[PDB]
């Protein structure tokens, strides 16, 4: 079976929003990201 | 690898690859600038810079 547990996200889960090449910028993007520190389900294999 | 675009600060497209050699070219605008004449009096002479 497998267990339910929970934990933090962290700064996890972030990915590039699109192909845009982009060197030493901050940009700010609207996209569906993980958000910080949001509590992920944890699975068993057995 | 993943990349295909590229902008700037200011999010304008500043280089691009190359989708038939896998290789980066950058942009330049191609020759904006400003003509300012430069005369003196029309009624001393008509030459112009």
């Amino acid at each position: 079976t497998t267990t339910q547990s929970y934990t933090n996200s962290f700064t996890r889960g972030v990915y590039y929003p699109d192909k845009v090449f982009r060197s030493s910028v901050l940009h700010l993007t609207q996209d569906l990201f993980l958000p910080f520190f949001s509590n992920v389900t944890w699975f068993h294999a057995i | 690898p993943f990349q295909q675009f590229g902008r700037d600060i200011v999010d304008t497209t500043d280089a691009v690859r190359d989708p038939q050699t896998l290789e980066i070219l950058d942009i330049t605008p191609c020759s904006f600038g400003g003509v300012s004449v430069i005369t003196p009096g029309t009624n001393t002479s008509n030459q112009v810079a």
